């Protein structure tokens, strides 16, 4: 017949939701009298917004993101000391086109990795690749890599992501030696990419973290060029907060 | 018939009987214990578990 | 608007027929009054041929077949020595489940390499894959990647196409390495995969034209266990259709 | 022999085609040396046919339609009450799918039963099962089979077909007896099966038309649950074809 | 494709056999140039002998054997009384068309029951149907109906069948009143289909079995009219040969 057919069709063609919702679209079009015309553009419609999902769902999963977060479980009451405004700024992604880098800096569980998260999840939904890492295990990958021979394959991987959320950076200390795969990231990354960073040490102590100072150096003096840096005063909110708040 | 009704009737039966009677071994009823207990206190805002899923809206807003 | 957004979801789903013929179709039905589903099938229909058509295209251009020929150009009345019914039979395609080898033997310009062709042809035409190599270029091409150390990679492109037609055999003399690299093509696709063959020489003298007896026989051997024989024998068609045009 | 022995299995494996026509394609197929597959699927190819037109006709003869109609012969530009895009859509039988009765309302000799003879014609040729009643003659076979004891086996009749076209409906009165009887075969077949239903009175009128307003709420209620409604209006076809023969 | 329809097109007219033979026929008969008539004719003949197969595999399972066993099995060495020729002559099946009655009288034991089976399976291989019945269970059947009014069923079932095995005749005996049905079988099937009768008992004792002197004398009297008594005369088959032959 035709049904049978057209179902065949839409999935040879991959078109599951058209095969799925054709005959209800059929009927409603029907019953409204919608053009040819309306008729097939709602159809490519449904099926390029499906289709979109489903992309951020996988964008979503390989941006090797710990968890799920946004700015919807956050409070500004919590973290007065910066301004709302410029965070919600950020979340129109202006700063992708600028190609600036944010700069997250504050004491332990102040919410830094939160806010960092928030913003790549926004910048997924909108198409844009993200890639999370630990700026130690970002260094070990490709010291690893070097080792092996195939250094440019996991550099293409790091610097390909428009937003790189680099975190943790001074958590570990690995070999200063290896501080040179860092440099070779967020030089290779600058001016054509956003660096999302977070982390908890100042930027005096770069230089110990990485066992050299003119390479931390000239790594702050091109990550900061076009930045947005936050610093966040306060307490840790999971017990500190809760305490205070609590009497 | 109703996984509510089910729930409200097991928190019931809990609270009448299961944290009522004494415990075979400890011989003493679990309220007075857990008047005993010492658990460290819970934040006030809780660890948000709901699905996040990311849609797109349709042209004409539907 | 509404056509440029249908043609960019068009263009977004992989469907280049719909994107030009979709504003003629939508004519057509409105000409007509023709039902939703009846306009969705018609556009999915012709979407589909033409797929198809640029499939085949694609799989006759990797198949390297030096020209298109099929069973409906080739003459039977010139060709008496063999009947319609054995050849449209082995059109059917059926030694391809059944593995058996195809070999043609006859004189030049018989007609051995069109009927290759045109099973070649159709068997692409009924979505198998075929590779057309002359014996001669096979040869060279595995002494060069035996050379250079990639005869697995030659191997595995050889042997992977469902069928293969080795054409120019029995004219050219090979050496033992050949012997050894034709015992070696028909060892991988010997009930494996059926191999179209052409010669002008009986199997007695694959021992001089190899010159190894015993490989030549072996070879022989293997190929025989499953394997379709077609003695043709008649005037050059060539020379025919040169005498014809003279006259 | 052979071909008395053919003849005789073609008729003790139920092949009645085969048995006359396996001469003729034999024929037709040493004129042209067609291969034994071809052969064989061009004998199927016409049993299959005939076997297919066969069932047709029968189905046609079970469902007790007074003649046959198809949309085909359904002039659109003398009734421009409805249009085709809507009629065609309903051809397609996707309400019994979704169960949707259609219901026919216009003045005499509009077309009402001729679109319900075709759609019906179109659910048989589509292997659906469909009868064709008269409203009054349906309330007598009811009456009979409650006064004979056996009314389960006619509303077993009555429910089992796919598609029932309930026709003669309104111009007749009915009673409160022939009311309950309407609005059991509505139940039945509510939510069930779809009802085909042409009319010439108004919903509000069919409380007079049974003699129960309550009942005849109740049936109406219950119907247009899933209903399709159809006003057609326009001069009566019968007199515009009796006025074209006087001219 | 076509190989693919011509499996379809086989299995929607039931020719499974021949849906799975076809290609094979089709190549043996392309190896040797059969004739497209004589293709037809393999086809037919092999669907048509395993559809007799299966047919006799049903009539063998209807006959309600309560078990299944051959002349083969039977050593006319330990019955020398009887001859062996009329057995043999028996096993042609030309007692059918003359409608005699079969009767085997002996002891206990002594290959009664299983030379009437050995027959019935020879006249169910050629097609005629059988019945397997017990004569004290036919008659409780034959009660059992005629009690609950549907009498004339049953009584078709055991009349029907072109040969009927009535067993143990002397093994039970039900109430004499019930022998009336016994008469009405043999009477009904008097001149009409052959019986096959077994049992241990002389023609005297009918009357005491049945409990009717008149009865049984015109049960015989019709059911030895045309027949073809065996006596078999000697001692139980499995303890006395045993014995008597391991001295
Ligand atoms: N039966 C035929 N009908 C039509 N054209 C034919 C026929 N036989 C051969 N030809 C023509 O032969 C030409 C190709 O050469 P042909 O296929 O005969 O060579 P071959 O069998 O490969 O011989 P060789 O031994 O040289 O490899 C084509 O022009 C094809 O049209
Ligand atoms: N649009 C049409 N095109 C062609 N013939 C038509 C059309 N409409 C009605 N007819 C003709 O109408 C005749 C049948 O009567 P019609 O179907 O109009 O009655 P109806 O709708 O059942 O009316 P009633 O209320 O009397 O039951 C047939 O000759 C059919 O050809
Ligand atoms: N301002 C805030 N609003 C809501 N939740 C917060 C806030 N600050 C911290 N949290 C909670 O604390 C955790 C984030 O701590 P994080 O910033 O990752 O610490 P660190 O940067 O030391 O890893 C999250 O589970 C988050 O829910
Ligand atoms: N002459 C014989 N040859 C082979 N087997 C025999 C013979 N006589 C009896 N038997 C065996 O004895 C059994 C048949 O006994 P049967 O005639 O049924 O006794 P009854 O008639 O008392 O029921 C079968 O299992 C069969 O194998
Ligand atoms: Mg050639
Ligand atoms: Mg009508």
């Amino acid at each position: 017949n035709m049904k049978e057919r057209i179902h065949e069709y839409c999935h040879r063609l991959h078109l599951p939701v058209m095969a799925e919702r054709w005959s209800a679209m059929a009927e409603y079009a029907s019953t409204h009298n919608i053009s040819y015309s309306e008729f097939l553009f709602r159809l490519l419609e449904a099926e390029i917004v499906e289709k979109q999902a489903r992309s951020i769902q996988t964008l979503i999963k390989l941006s090797k993101l710990p968890y799920r977060k946004t700015i919807d479980t956050f409070d500004f009451t919590a973290q007065p000391s910066v301004d709302e405004r410029r965070i919600r700024e950020l979340l129109t992604l202006s700063f992708i086109d600028r190609k600036e880098n944010i700069l997250f800096l504050g004491p332990p569980g102040i919410g830094k990795t939160h806010l960092a998260i928030s913003i790549g999840m926004e910048a997924i939904a909108r198409g844009y690749k993200t890639y999370f890492i630990t700026a130690h295990d970002l260094v070990n990958q490709l010291r690893r890599a070097d080792q092996e021979g195939k250094l440019e394959k996991k550099l293409r991987v790091f610097v390909k992501p428009t937003v790189l959320i680099i975190d943790q950076m001074g958590y570990l200390k690995l070999d200063p030696n290896s501080a040179h795969y860092l440099f070779q990231v967020i030089a290779r990354r600058y001016e054509h990419a956003p660096i999302i960073l977070t982390s908890n040490k100042s930027f005096g102590e770069w230089g110990e973290i990485v066992g050299d100072s003119v390479l931390a150096t000239a790594m702050l003096d091109r990550l900061l060029h076009h930045s947005i840096i936050f610093n966040l005063k306060g307490e840790s909110y999971r017990l500190r907060e809760k305490r205070l708040q609590e009497e | 018939e109703s996984i509510e009704e089910l729930n409200f009737l097991l928190h019931r039966w809990l609270d009448q009987v299961a944290n009522r009677k004494p415990n075979a071994t400890t011989g003493i009823s679990p309220q007075e214990r857990w008047a005993e207990e010492s658990l460290k206190p819970l934040p006030l805002k809780d660890y948000d578990t709901s699905y996040l899923s990311y849609r797109k809206v349709h042209w004409d807003g539907s």
